[PDB]
């Protein structure tokens, strides 16, 4: 079990601003970290995988990066369609594990 | 020097083809039947409509464009009868250059 | 024969031996405890933990029938990994490793594999050993490991010490990307520092790498009679994964090498900057030091002692020499 | 065109059995990876277990390991997960995902799932 | 289809020219800068050239051996009326691997230019 | 060397038999892999060249450094003692009662001004 610790627990941000998570790994996951979303009472759609590399269809306002075993989703402006959930999953190893979430919620 | 045989890789399961380049946003399948007198274009994205090709008494050019899609190669290298070390030659981008004849 | 090794604080004996039906580990102290089983019809693994002592070894080795050119290769350290095939037995020389951060060394552990008949010799430099995996394989009867011979025996050890080098190319892997990270950011001393160290690090992977390729292509096609003809596919995957290790360090090699010549390149505008400011505090203060330094003299008729006002007038012309010198630079912003 | 509907949830006794079904449309099961990941309500995702159809290689949640059982067969094109003495900690919606392997370096492969069911609550 | 085999792969020596031929281009103005105005990106740019030409090199020799095998091994697929246009090809590929190992020389020599002018600054 | 071993397995004259040309075949092979390898060497050698220039560089601007940072602490503040040798009459601040701290914290202050100036891009 790999644990993804991942902050802020939720988040508010204005429409337009710069939003940014962060997701740590507690062991050496080597890039296989990806992002999703998920609006209540939808499915999880995958935003950027290789923690850098950005899903066909999604906005290029996603981005990711990493910095070791520091990995951040940064969206460059937000938008109304543009709050929910945010996830980080790891698949290193065979038992891939998520983070515990992150909401954004308009300010 | 040694028989043909798919390698193992350790984190996956062992038979397992995966594409190794970086490139997911395009897949379309174009083919130009041609002979002497009479030529003919379509693309598509259905793999069946190209598989009976196989057997056309004239040239005929598959142009296969995204190779993420393992799908469509497996599918192709299965009915074409290559074998699966090549389709992982193909799936495999970080290569050099080389040529391989079979019979 | 002599023992060139750096550790040599505690020494250990692990035996485990290990059937289908049932299994028996005993640790010990001692040496003949291990000798009966050299007519052990079941799998029994050895686990000399504490090459130091030569004379446990050397009765070991006697009692095995082994040549003293294996007694003196496995006493030595400090060579490649290699393999050698016998009539009666095989002999391996692998290399563990160990990594830690906040300080970036790789530790290199040498130790030896003696396979013969039912039983699997080994030789640990250190105490700190990579096989646990195999050991609740075989203590909780896990897999197929307790359905086969030594010859599985051997594998399992290979395979888990060829784990371990992965998980070694991952620490290396945050390693690097932390570093091209710094260097891209800001380089100074240190980030120079950790380049050359990760370099080495990345030398000494690779020089160790190769030779076990070639130890484990050696194993699985040389099909020594040892080796039963069931176990060759296995070394073949081990003889796989050895070549992803192989390409995952030529390409960490590449980009460290990367790294460090573009920094590299810089070094000349440095020198310029350098030695533009030394050539701007040495032009500017040595013809002031010449003016407070003519004016300096003991002379015993001076003329400015006459003169009125003398510093205004005196410091005015230096500190107008000074205006004038600088601004004779800035014409190409030397500054 | 390519989508995933799972079924077979439902309420159950605690310490029973279940099983659920996931239905592939568009896309052939022996060629992709299918993972179950189940949400239990207020908190967040959790993968449970993962096969491979073409070799059968199958992985299990920790937590899970031991009484769920996934299988799959290329000719019905589903994927099936048995779910056996069931706690009252495993109630939660779950979900059916297709994943495709990336590549990283030599060493190391990603793993992104890039299709999704809809979610049966059990 | 050999002989479509034949135009595929001579279309891709075309490229394969032009390619150089831009690389030409891109020199001649990396020269032009390091002469006049000898700046810290202008080596960034050196190195990247450098090291895009052994790329190029590394990927053009198993091009030149692929041709040189398809001219002279002349499997059962190619009916045997097709092969001098593969020499044609084969030809080709001689000119473009010694086109790309004299670039790399002048970029070695660019290199040193660079180094000269910094020197010279120095000195002054 | 490869061009006999692709002679041998191509040409094949009679002295040849025919089962034995594939074995020429992997000899060739062979000797194209060295002929890859070297010439990654010889990139190797002219990149090891160009560091070596750039060590000695390197160690130069260590000397420079050293030599740049006590010439910059020491000949302006060497001048701020020489200054008040000048033998003047004139002035009477030199006469009027002190117990010289003036110059000496001067020094002091305008020493660790150069110091912590010298800390950002550290040139120690
Ligand atoms: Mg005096």
């Amino acid at each position: 079990d790999i644990q993804m610790t991942q902050s802020p627990s939720s988040l508010s941000a204005s429409v337009g601003d710069r939003v940014t998570i962060t997701c740590r790994a507690s062991q050496s996951v080597s890039s296989a970290v990806a992002w999703y979303q998920q609006k209540p009472g939808k499915a999880p759609k995958l935003l950027i995988y290789s923690a850098s590399s950005l899903y066909s269809g999604v906005p290029s306002r996603f981005s990711g990066s990493r910095s070791g075993t520091d990995f951040t989703l940064t969206i460059s402006s937000l938008q109304p369609e543009d709050f929910a959930t945010y996830y980080c999953q790891q698949s290193s190893s065979s038992l891939i594990t998520f983070g515990q979430g992150t909401k954004v919620e308009i300010k | 020097m040694e028989e043909k045989r798919l390698s193992a890789k350790k984190g996956l399961p062992p038979g397992t083809l995966v594409y190794t380049g970086k490139y997911r946003e395009d897949f379309e399948i174009e083919v130009m039947n041609y002979s002497i007198e009479e030529f003919r274009e379509f693309k598509t994205t259905d793999v069946e409509s190209v598989l009976p090709f196989r057997d056309s008494s004239t040239p005929t050019w598959i142009n296969i464009t995204g190779i993420h899609r393992t799908d469509v190669v497996q599918r192709v290298g299965e009915f074409f009868g290559i074998h699966p070390l090549v389709l992982e030659d193909i799936l495999n981008v970080h290569q050099r250059p080389k040529v391989e004849f079979f019979e | 024969l002599v023992y060139t090794g750096k550790y040599r604080e505690d020494f250990e004996i692990e035996v485990m031996n290990y059937s289908i039906e049932e299994f028996r580990e005993f640790k010990t102290t001692d040496v003949e405890s291990v000798l009966p089983f050299r007519d052990s019809s079941t799998p029994t693994w050895i686990n000399i933990t504490g090459i130091h002592r030569t004379d446990v070894v050397q009765r070991v080795g006697e009692f095995f029938g082994i040549h003293p050119l294996v007694l003196e290769d496995i006493l030595n350290v400090h060579q490649r990994p290699k393999v050698e095939f016998f009539e009666n037995y095989v002999f391996i020389v692998l290399k563990m490793f160990t990594y830690d951060k906040n300080l970036h060394e790789l530790e290199s552990e040498q130790v030896s594999l003696i396979l013969t008949k039912n039983c699997v010799l080994m030789f640990q430099e250190k105490i700190g050993d990579v096989f646990d995996p195999v050991r609740e394989r075989i203590r909780y009867n896990r897999g197929i490991i307790r359905k086969k011979r030594a010859d599985y025996l051997l594998y399992s050890l290979i395979d888990a010490l060829v784990d371990d080098y992965f998980v070694l190319l991952e620490k290396i892997d945050d390693e690097i990307d932390v570093l091209e990270e710094e260097v891209l950011e800001r380089p100074e001393k240190e980030t120079v520092q950790r380049t050359h160290q990760l370099k080495r690090n990345l030398v000494e992977l690779r020089k160790t790498i190769w030779p076990l390729r070639e130890v484990l292509s050696s194993l699985y096609r040389d099909v020594p009679p040892l080796i039963e003809k069931e176990t060759v596919p296995y070394f073949r995957d081990v003889y796989d994964h050895t070549i992803q290790i192989a390409d995952t360090v030529e390409t960490f090699r590449d980009i460290v090498s990367g790294l460090l010549d573009v920094y590299l390149s810089s070094v000349s505008n440095k020198t310029n900057e350098v030695m533009k400011v030394l050539t701007i505090i040495a032009t500017i203060f040595m013809p002031l030091t010449f003016i407070a330094g003519i004016y300096g003299m003991n002379f015993e008729y001076m003329p400015e002692l006459r003169w009125k006002w003398g510093y205004p007038v005196v410091l005015a012309v230096m500190g107008v020499i000074a205006v004038i010198m600088v601004v004779y630079f800035k014409k190409k912003k030397w500054l | 065109e390519v989508q995933l509907v799972e079924s077979g949830g439902g309420l159950v006794q605690p310490g029973g059995s279940l099983r659920l079904s996931c239905a592939a449309s568009g896309f052939n099961v022996s060629y992709y990876s299918i993972h179950w990941v189940r949400q239990a309500p207020g908190k967040g995702l959790e993968w449970v277990a993962s096969i491979s159809s073409s070799s059968g290689s199958t992985s299990y949640a920790d937590s899970v390991k031991g009484r769920f059982t996934i299988s799959a067969d290329t000719s019905k094109n589903t994927a099936y997960l048995q779910m056996n003495s069931l706690r009252a900690e495993d109630t939660a919606v779950y979900y059916c995902a297709r994943s495709y392997w990336y590549y990283i370096w030599s060493y190391s492969y990603g793993n992104a799932m890039d299709y999704w069911g809809q979610g049966t609550l059990v």
